[PDB]
RNA sequence: UUGUGGUAGACGAGCGUUGUAUUGGAGUUGAAGUCAAAGCGUGAGCAUUGGUGGAUCCAAUACAAGUGAGAAUGCCGGCA
RNA sequence: UUCUCGCAGUCAGACAGUGGGGGAUAAGCUUCAUUGUCAAGAGGGGAAGAGCCCAGAUCAUUAAAUAAGGUCCCCAAAAUA
RNA sequence: GCGAAACAGUACCGUGAGGGAAAGGUGAAAAGAACCCAGAGAUGGGAGUGAAAUAGAUUCUGAAACCAUAUGCCUACAACGUGUCAGAGCACAUUAAUGUGUGAUGGCGUGCGUUUUGAAGUAUGAGCCGGCGAGUUAUGAUAGCAAGCGUUAGUUAACCA
């Protein structure tokens, strides 16, 4: 399906973040919405305001039932963090990583968003051997 | 070279107590600091002695098989003055010898303004002296022109 | 010949790089032996020695 | 004049990492260990391809032994029936698959009777 | 301590395994409006049946 | 059916028209090559061989094993010997084998 | 080249047989069951795939052993714990679980694979008469 | 006929790259880089096609190398 | 295996049988000589082993005859008296 | 590549002398995402722009390691440098090929360079990926190979054009 909703560079630890959109992943809007917005985590905010504008994306922009759908995948891609360096004892100093990540879900609304990628790896791979035999054509 | 060097000789690290490498000075060429030890120097011959025996030799051999070939014709003074400055007379000359394509040379020794002004339009027109002509111009010339008067000459020049 | 298919007369002699391959050797030992200055830089004492 | 050692180091690298395959977790993803398992499995290919026609020709033994001692007789019997006459240039693997086709195989024995 | 060596991803997994979290209680209103969370006031300041507090 | 024939130095069992596999012939293909070094045909028994018996083959292809990449190195030594083996094969099948 | 072995595929059989063995040598009966089970008797046996046949053994407790090794062989087993071991005569295990005696025997006889953990457990040996796995049907014999 | 165990060590003969010199070609109907593939070699390697990609590259002959990367608790950057 | 030129490399060798010495006929000990192995060469047997026993392996082959060594089973192969 | 491709002897360090870094790339031209939606907004999704928006200002290309994801394979009794040769089974149809992917199991099996009397070792060093990263040059001599020249030989240095 569409309507997939990025989001650019949220702070957030990245470990917490798939243990919650794992838990989060599956079910349909509402009855994974109420869900989430009594999430003791505190991504969950985070979250649930991707999540709500994928769905009014999905309503307005697609105009599909948006009850039907469903979180198909979640992604927390790993962005460029921050570093900041931080005195400790002997003299020394030490790099703790500030972790953030990007955030983006994907909503299906089918039995389907599985197969046609395998459809699109297939019609590669005919144009591939359609080109190779084409270079064998030669006489 | 390793005299680019800025600052002490200092060693970074300590003698001891250090887990790592040697690592005793500070712009190493290993170092992204850099300085190898080798590379290009504007020092060098490039060049090197050879004999003109058989710098000779070789000439008159080159001399020979291209007076075996087809497309080195005579050149003399009467077609210095048939042609002009102009450019003109030179691409009909080449038009009418089908020499388009081809390297051809052309040898001077008069001096001709004529003939230097032209050969300038293309990158296969050029022309040369006798004496300023070697064996790699002789054979790249792929057929020359060459004059008339100078050839006997040239023959006790072998 | 000319300048498409020059090639010499059997004028081409081997080279023995110390640096570089391991086929033919010529790496790391190079031929220095294993041990001592002629195994090391700056090597070669004097011929008076 | 410098040369830069990126393209070409690169494609030997990539070769070189293709060459190993069907491996577990970190095996794929280095030179060095993709290197050793590569030399490791050429010689493990070597050994077990002399290794395999051993173990072919001691199953091979086995069971015509086994079929030899239901037909009432030992393997070194049978070479006698054909070392010390009329030597056959039978296989012990053919004479393994004369099972597949049974009350073929005895009739050789009853043949090699003496 | 230090490891001996660096731990696998897939010992990484194994740790994290039983790390896993489970859900939560959830609950209807059955006075108010949307859903909340078991034996919590809702969203509407109350208990089920038993309005005490505004709701914003 | 059943015919012990000795191809090279390998003995191989094979049954009316099936296609296998020996060491290359060196022979052009569609061609009919015959072979006499056959035992244990027609259920008739020979010691060294039989006569009268002779199989008939047909050459169906020309082609070669995988790359028999033999890497050859020793440890803590200064030797890595690399070579890849292609080994030729013939494709082929029994067409009238006489008995 | 290769002749192509053809060897059974996805195929399973196991019979079943039993035998008894009051006052026989333990070794030879051993090594049959060995021979039985791990399938060297058969002439398609194949490793990877079903190799076994069914065992019972009837009377186990009749064993004839030569020489005095009811009081030279012992057997022992030593637990995880510190002293753990101990110790037992074989005219002791005459009266004590010589079939298990007998099973661990014929398990060391067989060659160390996971296959042999499910080759041992068709094993039945029981040191009485009575037992409801007859209900296979098992073929009475001897020299199994 | 001898043959092909192989250290240091040595002889023999090759491959790839950058740029130059001649000579030739190809190129938005598509160049490199790039990944992918169940290809071809006694080897350094050689290709074809797919798509990202959107501007120069390649064939053969020689010429000179800052010409060939597993180690050096090699150097830097990033990632565990 | 005489001789000329060129590159060497090398005086950290170890071990086994045999003649020894020292040591204590003790040594996985040391120091001399002979033969052999490893270094500088993988494998088979001795259950596992650098030096023990066979020998010197281009590669491929689902062949055999054998060598040292073995045929109750684990692990291929015998029994007769 | 000047340390400096720029506001580079800069930031920063050290009181001070002194030491001393890195980092470039939009689009033909901003024609730089009007407007709508979710939100507080950055932003995210649409529309439009532009040939094209996996060209949207993190704006030439975007490799490897690393991380998340899913097609299929198998696995929760398993003694294993995680591999090799056979091998059922499972899923498909392929740089057209006795095809691949994977492998329940069987057969077997103690890493890499250094150093050496020997290293699978409880000797040494390596977290990993990518890039960088060490036999050149001048002068002189000796020897080999090849070529030219030569029978009163060969050869020009500096220098002149």
């Amino acid at each position: 399906m569409i309507a997939f909703a990025k989001q650019f560079r949220v702070r957030i630890s990245p470990q917490k973040a798939r243990l919650v959109c794992q838990l989060i992943v599956g079910k349909k809007t509402a009855d994974a919405q109420n869900i989430l917005s009594n999430t003791p985590k505190k991504a969950a905010t985070l979250i649930a305001k991707l999540l709500n504008s994928a769905i009014a994306n999905a309503t307005n922009n697609h105009g599909m039932n948006g009850d039907a759908l469903y979180v198909f995948e979640c992604v927390a891609n790993q962005g460029p963090s921050m570093k900041r360096t931080i005195p400790r004892a002997k003299g020394s100093s030490n790099m703790i990583t500030k972790r953030s990540s990007n955030l983006v879900v994907k909503l299906s609304d089918n039995p389907n968003e599985r197969q046609e990628l395998i459809k699109q790896q297939k019609a590669l791979v005919k144009k591939r051997v359609e080109g190779q035999q084409k270079a064998k054509m030669a006489r | 070279t390793k005299g680019e060097v800025r600052g002490g000789g200092k060693k970074p690290y300590k003698q001891k107590h250090t887990g790592k490498a040697r690592q005793g000075s500070t712009r190493n060429p290993h170092f992204v600091g850099g300085g190898i030890v080798f590379g290009p120097k504007p020092n060098r011959n490039y060049s090197l002695k050879l004999n003109k025996k058989a710098h000779t030799a070789a000439l008159h051999t080159v001399w020979s098989e291209k007076l075996a070939s087809d497309n080195t014709h005579l050149v003399d003074q009467n077609l210095f003055n048939k042609t002009e400055g102009k450019t003109k007379v030179m691409m009909q000359f080449l038009k009418s010898a089908k020499l388009l394509d081809k390297n051809v040379l052309f040898v001077v020794n008069t001096l001709n303004t004529n003939l230097e002004q032209s050969t300038s339009n293309i990158k296969n027109v050029q022309v040369k002296h006798l004496d300023k002509v070697s064996v790699r111009d002789l054979m790249l010339a792929n057929a020359l022109l060459v004059e008339k008067e100078v050839l006997k000459a040239l023959e006790g020049k072998f | 010949l000319n300048q498409l298919k020059s090639v010499p007369k059997a004028r081409n002699h081997k080279t023995k790089t110390l640096g570089r391959g391991h086929g033919s050797g010529l790496g790391k030992t190079s031929g220095r032996g294993q041990k001592g200055q002629k195994a090391r830089k700056s090597g070669l004492t004097r011929p008076g020695f | 004049m410098r040369i830069k050692g990126g393209k070409q180091t690169r494609v030997r690298r990539k070769k070189w990492l293709k060459q190993a395959s069907g491996s577990f977790g970190t095996r794929h993803a280095s030179y060095k260990v993709a290197k050793q398992t590569v030399i490791q499995a050429a010689k493990y290919a070597y050994r077990d391809r002399r290794n395999k026609k051993r173990d072919f020709r001691s199953l091979w033994i086995l069971r015509l032994n086994a079929a030899l001692r239901e037909q009432g007789m030992t393997y070194s019997v049978f070479i006698n029936l054909l070392k010390k006459h009329n030597i056959e240039i039978n296989r012990k693997v053919l004479s393994e698959l004369a099972i597949k086709e049974p009350s073929k195989f005895n009739l050789i024995v009853q043949k090699v009777k003496s | 301590a230090v490891q001996q060596r660096r731990s696998s991803k897939h010992r990484r997994d194994k740790r994290r395994s039983h790390d896993a979290l489970t859900a939560q209680a959830l609950s209807v209103c059955q006075k108010c409006g949307k859903k909340k969370l078991f034996h919590r006031v809702c969203s509407c300041g109350m208990y089920g049946d038993l309005r005490v507090k505004k709701a914003y | 059916m059943h015919a012990i024939v000795v191809c090279g130095s390998k003995q191989y069992l094979v049954h009316e028209n099936d296609t296998f596999f020996v060491e290359k012939l060196e022979a052009p293909v569609g061609k009919e090559i015959q072979l006499d070094k056959v035992l244990m045909l027609d259920e008739k028994i020979g010691a060294p061989y039989l006569e009268k018996a002779r199989v008939v083959c047909v050459v169906e292809k020309h082609g070669l094993q995988r790359k028999v990449n033999v890497i050859k190195h020793i440890s803590q030594k200064h030797h890595l010997k690399k070579y890849g083996h292609r080994q030729p094969y013939t494709k082929l099948k029994v067409v009238r084998f006489v008995h | 080249k290769t002749s192509m072995l053809t060897k059974e595929q996805a195929n399973k059989r196991r019979q079943w047989y039993i035998v008894d063995a009051a006052g026989l040598v333990l070794g030879k009966l051993a090594v049959k069951a060995a021979d039985l089970i791990r399938g060297k008797n058969k002439v398609d046996f194949t490793p990877n795939q079903d190799c076994g046949d069914y065992l019972i053994i009837i009377n186990s407790d009749q064993v004839v052993l030569t020489g005095n090794k009811k009081e030279n062989e012992f057997w022992y087993h030593h637990s995880q714990y510190i002293g753990g071991i101990k110790k037992v005569s074989g005219r002791d295990m005459l009266k004590k679980q010589s079939d298990k005696l007998v099973y661990n025997a014929v398990k060391g006889m067989l060659p160390d694979n996971r296959l042999s953990r499910r080759w041992i457990t068709k094993v039945h040996v029981f040191k009485g008469d009575k037992h409801n796995m007859e209900a296979q049907k098992p073929t009475t014999l001897n020299w199994s």
